[PDB]
């Protein structure tokens, strides 16, 4: 699976757990943080791309990322 | 063979700041703590320390035993994240205050917030050896967040004050523990840490997926010690190191989720029954470090029902890292022992600041940083504080001459 497809996958569950953002648009280089999401929720959005992508490693290998697109890159990678 | 807990004691401090008066000076909105579960943090005032905060933690479980029972009383572990000394235990002074024994074992144990837990498991190996039949042991978990004026800024909502004095004898008349029922997970991770005196360094997002990792792989460990155990059905209650309530509900789904593969409205149901018990008193102090899950373990025993006995399950995480899921049952009896202390209205009672004596509070901790060698101490920096301590029979930091630390009962 590709960089640009997990980021779509990203953006669902971020809708998802943040619904004022449905219809917004969502760029590569913004944070979870700045939108702003909560502590708790920016790792539930991680554990739900996580299980979507059927992705069983340790959680913290996906820390780290300063924005959704080096999440995407993160999750890629794996 | 029967060990456990004989007898629990907390201190929450003398002061606290209301979250929301934290969100408003931020301009934040007041729903931004209330979401994550936050509402007050205790908060050490310049003539309070990690000594002071152990002591009075523990003086109402000395004040009760016989002068045979206090002599019983061969170990004391402090465990902290908090130190006043690179070699000196607190210990020693906590030794001296209570009046205990001098044939008396005595250190201090760190890893961050898993202290509490490992000197408890420490205090149960010791009765468990029956290398000494009737020692008692006398844990005390204490921390307090000293910071300066940020690398902590992250954390400064959720960095309280706070100590729990734990009696660990043959006799638990609080929480009997069971026996081998225990696992552990840890690794090498840089998710907080202090690595400067009076300051912490961290990612918060690290720290919270790793507790995860640990929440689940300890528990695990502990699945495959205890045939047939379950994550629903076994516990009663679950108590959990409590950095904040959010990241607790967040665990427990999680948990919830892949172990029992229940539906959101049936885990926020268990939720509310078999954890929000234990986060009543954790709400009321902020992140206790070492201290934390054996408040929440307080808390869910005054909070939760205890009209037959309970087996309660303990999740310990401390940075760094290292956790351990462990279990033990509550009764009737202990639970009735337990409401006697009275914490709530300890809790109702402390000092409420306003964001201008925050502030200057913040601005005052300069003067008992960490390494001062000389400092006397002013009681009434703040008149109304010393209102709600003078005459309570409190401990206080009163002076460091010389490096040694000097303490009055006021
Ligand atoms: P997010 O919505 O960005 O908010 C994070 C808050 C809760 C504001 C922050 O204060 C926080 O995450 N604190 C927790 C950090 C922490 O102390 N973790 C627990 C470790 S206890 C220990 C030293 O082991």
């Amino acid at each position: 699976m590709s960089k640009e497809q997990v980021l779509k996958i990203i953006k669902k569950y971020t809708r998802e757990i943040a619904p004022e953002l449905e219809d917004s648009p969502l760029e590569p280089t913004d944070s979870l943080k700045k939108l702003g999401i909560d502590s708790v929720n920016r790792a539930e959005i991680i554990m739900m791309v996580m299980e979507d992508l059927s992705l069983n490693i340790p959680r913290i290998e996906l820390a780290g990322a300063k924005n959704i697109g080096e999440l995407a890159d993160l999750f890629a990678a794996k | 063979q029967q060990v456990g807990i004989e007898a629990l004691s907390v201190y929450g401090g003398a002061a606290q700041l209301e979250l929301r008066k934290l969100a408003q000076a931020r301009q934040l909105d007041i729903s931004r703590f209330d979401n994550l579960m936050m509402k007050e943090k205790a908060v050490s005032l310049p003539y309070e320390d990690p000594v002071s905060y152990a002591v009075n933690a523990a003086k109402p479980i000395i004040d009760r035993l016989s002068d045979a029972d206090k002599q019983r009383i061969e170990m004391v572990i402090t465990c902290s994240e908090s130190g006043i000394d690179f070699g000196k235990s607190m210990s020693t002074y906590i030794q001296e205050y209570l009046g205990l024994s001098r044939n008396c074992r005595m250190f201090e144990l760190k890893q961050a917030s898993y202290s509490g837990t490992a000197g408890l498991q420490m205090a149960i190996n010791l009765i468990l050896s029956q290398t000494f039949p009737g020692a008692k042991a006398l844990v005390i978990a204490t921390d307090i967040s000293r910071f300066l004026v940020y690398d902590w800024s992250f954390a400064e909502p959720s960095s309280g004050a706070g100590a729990v004095a734990l009696l660990v004898s043959d006799t638990p008349h609080i929480f009997q523990i069971d026996v081998g029922c225990n696992g552990y997970y840890g690794y090498e991770v840089m998710d907080t840490c202090r690595p400067n005196p009076d300051s912490e360094a961290g990612d918060a997002d690290l720290s919270l997926l790793s507790y995860l990792d640990c929440c689940e792989n300890a528990y695990r460990h502990y699945q495959n010690r205890v045939e047939g155990v379950d994550y629903r059905e076994s516990f009663d209650y679950l108590s959990f190191h409590t950095p904040f309530g959010g990241m607790v509900k967040g665990a427990h789904r999680n948990m919830m989720r892949r172990l029992k593969r229940a539906k959101p409205a049936e885990i926020e149901a268990d939720f509310q029954r078999r954890v929000m018990p234990g986060l009543v008193y954790c709400q009321q102090v902020g992140n206790i470090m070492g201290a934390t899950l054996f408040l929440s373990l307080a808390s869910t025993i005054d909070n939760g029902d205890f009209s037959t006995p309970r087996r309660i399950g303990m999740f310990s995480y401390g940075s760094g890292c290292c956790s351990e899921f462990y279990s033990g049952v509550v009764t009737p009896e202990g639970a009735a022992i337990a409401a006697q202390q009275g914490i709530s209205a300890q809790l109702a009672d402390r000092y409420s600041l306003s964001m201008e004596e925050y502030e200057q509070l913040l601005y005052h901790s300069s003067a008992v940083a960490f390494g001062t060698r000389n400092v006397t101490l002013d009681y009434q920096l703040f008149p109304g504080v010393w209102k709600k301590i003078a005459g309570k029979g409190r401990l206080v930091l009163k002076a460091i001459k010389e490096f040694h630390r000097k303490y009055e009962w006021v």
